[PDB]
């Protein structure tokens, strides 16, 4: 049952894959019946699976992995109700084609330790509705409430038809032991998200791997934009989870406009501008070694300001330091992961652009931007900033939060919690991850 | 030695050299439809030809004109590829997408026909007769059965010729139990047409053995399933009304569940208050007269009246107020500002006050049909199951905490919604604040919402309502020791998702704890 | 090569080798099926995939 | 422009008669004043402007069907009755006569 | 004695309005079985992609 080493390792995914081809061979009709069972008994224990998370880790609010785990169960279900995967796609008389999908295999499954319990229950969904199997290999810091998540989705499947062993996940995970997950001969792709030193890992085992990156999120809030708009979007999507979530805020830049009226709509709510000696008392605490410090991943505001030496008040949500350089000399420059903001100042709309161009240099090349504007009263505007900006998902007047994954403000987006960033990453999708991706497509000509 | 023999050697020839890069089969693609799909199902590659020459046809566009033509051919994760197709240069693109803010779909979803004036009862089951109903059942309550209410119902049924059938046996609160005792009861006998006479509980029992009746096989754990949002939900409930309407006889004026897509009903195996939500359990007609309304005592005209103020209060604040359901809230607080004082103490000698409290309730009910209630309901049906409080009772000593909870510039996690643009609850609460004129002409945001909790503060004081949870019959050492499990059943009642902060399990308990002991909310 | 050109930190685009089983049942044309044979066999002796 | 001033102040008299009718019950009184205070604050804001304050004229397209919640069932005066008589003589269109 | 007409409020079974539904809302025609459907428009209307 347990797997701690390698030696019942290999026994472990032996028996998922006798356990996968005869999965491999289901039809359309029985697939649906287990990934509805699957997703009707994991958004039931949303509750749960929220409170085992913050339990094991520490980094997050409990209320706000409530509606992470209700939109990974019930969000990816709604997209993908009727979507063929299974049996014979497309037909053609006339040309005399027939498009026929099939499963992978075995998947090796990485999940975070950001989104250590959502992830678990996106990735497993997506799975089984394409008749394969997966691995998983979480973080040591949540690996209790990764294997817990996998674990209802599992017992709910078989209850509905699957077979007896289909997700497995490594119970005690190592440096050593995910490498030879990674090496092994009857696996055949990679989902690993994580982050840059994690996509340069998951590509260096001979396998086709989809990876995803890290990603700062430029803002960029024109002299026409609902200022009171703009600024409770930023607060309530940098404060969903503490900030957590990839594709969250970490910089703005105003024009010089309204950067009066940003910074006093900013003040009067849960922000709190650092000024003076508290802007560099929070400079050397966020990058402890040239690298961002586990100790203010996900805490709440007022524990990074008392990690660096003062105090705010008990309700403040959002610490902004009105900093002046785009380097990587300057630490809010760089992804934080933590309710932190950093405040730009720009003359023009043009060089608002141009200023966010730097800032997706340093972390994250082409995962997502933001753009505040009106968007029917300026078209020119939303198709140049489309156009200079190098990510793969232009929000405009979105939360970053809830607008980088989808089915959220656009009803368009495919719904993932796994974002692409395209080969500016080093990525190879450019797209949100769904159940097409792993398909492999067989023609009859 | 057969043509399944052959694709059985084919399988092992794809094993030794190249695992999913090309096979072939030679046969009459015509005659033989049940080979070219049989043959297509077995072999695992990327490419089947078929009648081809695989070094023309593995190669696109000759001999099939559809294949995209590559020279390098892929073989997918079979052989330890990521793109089982020919190449082509939709594989070197990098799409980016420009994703623009949309708003989510609103809607305004009534019954079809709501019939009202004073002595609508019978003019309104003519309609029911001549639409070619047979058999009907009645679900009442055991005291409107006892008191000829039922009678004036089957009295003008059965005299133009209808088989009726009356179910009596519901509680204060609709059990599972005693549902699946009446669904029994329906299928047993068949009826056409379910008249829901009573005011709360007959009424959510009567929708819930429409569902059991309709479809005998559906479980009562997946319609209780919390859901996100509506019209993305898993559990997808069935199209209803193929064999049976659903009229809905009121009788109290404090319960709009004529109108309303809700059944609350009790698990009874473990105790708990489940709201049932989705538009397939709205009624086909709605009969609200107040001719049933007038002999109704004073302990239940001033639980229900003060009910119906939260329903139109909660309803206007939500996140799902939109301009449709804005005029409804207002004017269901205009009538229960004017008349429920005067419908208390002059009681059924002043029926010209009983009838308006009786519609206002259902005016209510429109508004809370379509954008639906806070965090007061999602408390008030917990604390209503634990400590047997009755529903009306409980939601009217939490308003006044709720209504300081909402009313916030810069609320912590304030909810999620493409049409709510800021927390703005504060300055709605000030839009009801002049509306009833409650305000003088010169006033500020928040000076309007304490002249608002001192009109309700008044009207319960001369409603006979206690000030604290202390005061209702509630021990300490009970409440004490389950104030942490009904502060996590609340956060979780489905109509959490509709108030305008999302409220955390902490500050849940907060209000609990000031409401049992008589405090204000204070930040 | 294609353990190798996914061994390097990098999405790679690769393609393999492969057979072509090839199954002529009893009712197929035997004149058309083997005379595109000998034509897409020899097409440049052979050096084609697929 | 002209389709949207001659719509619009059609729609304030769809409110204004729906409220002072007979059949004006509490269950219309509270559409036919909504109806009218959306057709105060925006109707000038989507005449002007246009397409130019998208946010107003929604709330006009909303304003619209609101007051057809009101005279659906409470149903309109003798100005519309003389609005379809003046209409179809002169060729005037709806929504102009009305107005008048 | 004196008693009052009835009084009804009637409406359609189903009033969809936001800034962008007008797919989201065709989507549920689909899902009724439909298969048929005549489009009654003006001439403006077709002449213009509406
Ligand atoms: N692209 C997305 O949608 C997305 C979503 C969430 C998080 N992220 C990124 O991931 C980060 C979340 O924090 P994190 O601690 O998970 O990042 P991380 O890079 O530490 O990733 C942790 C996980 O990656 C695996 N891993 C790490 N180093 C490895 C190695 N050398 N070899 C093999 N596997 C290795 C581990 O199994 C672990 O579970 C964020 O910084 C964010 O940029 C991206
Ligand atoms: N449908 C909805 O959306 C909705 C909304 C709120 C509450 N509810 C549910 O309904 C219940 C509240 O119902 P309620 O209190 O309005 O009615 P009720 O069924 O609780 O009636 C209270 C008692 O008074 C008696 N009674 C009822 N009508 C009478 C009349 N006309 N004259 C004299 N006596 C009468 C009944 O015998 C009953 O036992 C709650 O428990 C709640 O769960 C449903
Ligand atoms: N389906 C297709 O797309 C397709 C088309 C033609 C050929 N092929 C395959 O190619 C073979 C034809 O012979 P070939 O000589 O081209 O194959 P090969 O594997 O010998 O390829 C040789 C070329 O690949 C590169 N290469 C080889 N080994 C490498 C390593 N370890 N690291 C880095 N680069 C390396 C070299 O630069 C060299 O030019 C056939 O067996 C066939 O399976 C496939
Ligand atoms: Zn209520
Ligand atoms: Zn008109």
């Amino acid at each position: 049952m347990a797997v701690t080493n390698v030696a019942e390792l290999n026994a472990l995914v032996e028996r998922v894959k006798k356990a996968q081809r005869e999965y491999a061979s289901f039809t359309q009709e029985q697939v649906d019946k287990i990934f509805r069972a699957a997703a009707l008994a994991a958004a039931d224990a949303r509750i749960p699976l929220a409170k085992m998370a913050v339990a094991e880790s520490g980094m997050g609010i409990v209320e706000d992995k409530v509606i992470k785990n209700h939109f990974a169960s019930e969000y990816i279900y709604n997209a993908y109700k009727d979507e063929k995967t299974c049996g014979v796609l497309s037909e053609d008389d006339t040309f005399g084609t027939i498009t026929i999908a099939e499963p992978i295999g075995i998947i090796c499954g990485i999940v975070p330790t950001t989104n250590p319990t959502s992830t678990a229950i996106f990735k497993s969904l997506i799975s089984l509705k394409t008749r394969n199997a997966i691995i998983f290999s979480p973080h040591p810091r949540a690996k209790d409430a990764t294997n817990k998540a996998a674990d209802i989705v599992l017992q709910a499947a078989i209850a509905a038809g699957a077979p007896k062993d289909l997700i497995g996940w490594i119970d005690q995970p190592s440096v050593e032991l995910s490498n030879a997950l990674m090496h092994h001969p009857d696996i055949n792709l990679i989902l690993a998200t994580g982050g840059p030193g994690m996509v340069k890992a998951a590509y260096s085992s001979g396998k086709p791997a989809i990876g995803v990156g890290a990603g700062n999120t430029p803002v960029v809030i024109d002299e026409t934009a609902d200022i009171k708009r703009a600024v409770a979007s930023v607060l309530m999507s940098k404060t969903f989870d503490n900030g957590v979530i990839c594709a969250s805020e970490q910089s703005v830049v105003v024009v010089d406009s309204v950067y009066d009226a940003v910074r006093e709509r900013f003040a009067t709510h849960g922000g709190y501008l650092l000024q003076g000696k508290e802007l560099k008392a929070v400079q050397d605490v966020i990058l402890k070694n040239g690298a961002l410090n586990a100790a203010i991943v996900g805490q709440p505001a007022y524990k990074i300001a008392e990690l660096a030496g003062f105090s705010v008040p008990e309700n403040t949500k959002i610490l902004i330091g009105e900093v002046t350089v785009v380097d990587e000399s300057e630490p809010f420059a760089h992804e934080k992961l933590s309710p932190t903001l950093a405040m730009y100042r720009a003359k023009d709309f043009e060089d608002a652009v141009e200023k966010a161009e730097k800032l997706v240099a340093m972390g994250g090349i082409g995962h997502t931007s933001c753009l505040y504007t009106d968007q029917d009263n300026q078209p020119a505007r939303v198709s140049y900033f489309g156009q200079k900006m190098k990510t793969a998902r232009i929000l405009i007047n979105t939360p970053a939060s809830q607008g980088g994954i989808g089915d959220l403000y656009n009803f368009k987006l495919a719904p993932s919690l796994t974002l692409g960033c395209g080969s500016w990453g080093g990525n190879s999708i450019s797209e949100n991850v769904g159940p097409k991706h792993l398909i492999n497509k067989k023609t009859v000509a | 030695k057969d043509f399944e023999d052959a694709v059985e050697k084919a399988e092992k020839l794809v094993a030794m050299g190249g695992i999913g890069h090309t096979s072939c089969l030679y046969t009459d693609q015509d005659n033989q439809p049940a080979r070219v799909s049989y043959f297509g199902q077995k072999m695992k590659t990327a490419r089947i030809l078929i009648n081809t020459p695989a070094s023309q046809g593995g190669i696109g566009d000759l001999y099939n004109f559809k294949l995209a033509p590559s020279l390098t051919l892929g073989c997918g994760s079979w052989g330890g590829n990521s793109i089982s197709e020919n190449v082509g240069p939709k594989h070197l693109i990098n799409k980016k997408t420009v994703a623009k803010r949309a708003e989510n779909m609103l809607w305004h979803k009534l019954p079809k026909s709501i019939y009202f004036r004073r002595g609508s009862l019978p003019i309104a089951l003519d309609e029911v007769i001549t639409d070619g109903h047979k058999r009907a059942l009645i679900v009442t309550d055991r005291f409107l059965f006892n008191n000829g209410y039922a009678d004036q119902i089957t009295s003008v049924l059965k005299a133009a010729g209808v088989e009726t059938e009356v179910f009596f046996e519901v509680e204060a609160d609709p059990t599972l139990s005693i549902v699946r005792k009446g669904a029994e009861l329906a299928n047993s006998f068949k009826p056409d047409v379910i008249i829901a006479l009573g005011g709360g509980s007959p009424m959510d029992a009567a929708k819930i053995m429409w569902v059991m009746y309709e479809h005998p096989e559906t479980h009562f754990e997946e319609l209780a399933l919390r859901f996100m949002d509506i019209r993305k939900r898993i559990y997808k409930f069935p199209k209803m009304g193929v064999k049976a309407k659903m009229i809905a006889v009121t009788t109290t004026s404090g319960t709009g569940s004529e109108v309303t897509p809700f059944a609350v009903v009790t698990d009874d195996a473990t105790g708990q208050k489940y709201p049932l939500a989705d538009y397939a359990l709205t009624p086909d007609m709605a009969i609200v007269d107040a001719n049933l309304v007038m002999d109704m005592p004073k302990s239940l005209c001033a639980f229900g009246g003060l009910d119906a103020v939260t329903h139109a209060m909660e309803a206007y604040v939500s996140v799902l107020a939109s301009e449709f359901s804005d005029g409804q809230a207002l004017q269901a607080l205009k009538l229960l500002k004017e008349y429920l004082p005067a419908s208390y103490h002059e009681g059924s000698k002043n029926p010209v006050a009983r009838e308006r409290v009786h519609s206002a309730a259902t005016i209510a009910g429109i508004a809370f049909a379509n954008a639906f209630l806070g965090v007061c309901h999602s408390m008030a049906h917990k604390l209503g199951s634990q400590f047997h409080i009755p529903h009306g009772l409980a939601n009217a000593l939490l308003i006044c905490n709720v209504i300081r909870y909402n009313a916030n510039d810069n609320p912590t996690k304030q909810t999620a919604f493409s049409q709510y643009d800021r927390p703005q609850a504060r300055r709605r609460y000030a839009e009801i604040a002049d509306h009833l004129g409650l305000s003088a002409p010169g006033d500020r945001t928040a000076a309007k919402i304490e002249k608002l909790l001192a009109w309700l503060e008044t009207l319960k004081a001369e409603l006979g309502i206690p000030k604290s949870i202390r005061e209702a019959g509630v021990q300490e050492a009970d409440f004490l020791a389950n104030v942490d499990k009904l502060s996590e059943d609340a956060f979780d009642d489905q109509c959490t998702g509709a108030n305008p902060r999302y409220p955390l399990i902490s500050e849940l308990k907060q209000i609990l704890l000031d409401t049992y002991y008589g405090r204000d909310y204070v930040e």
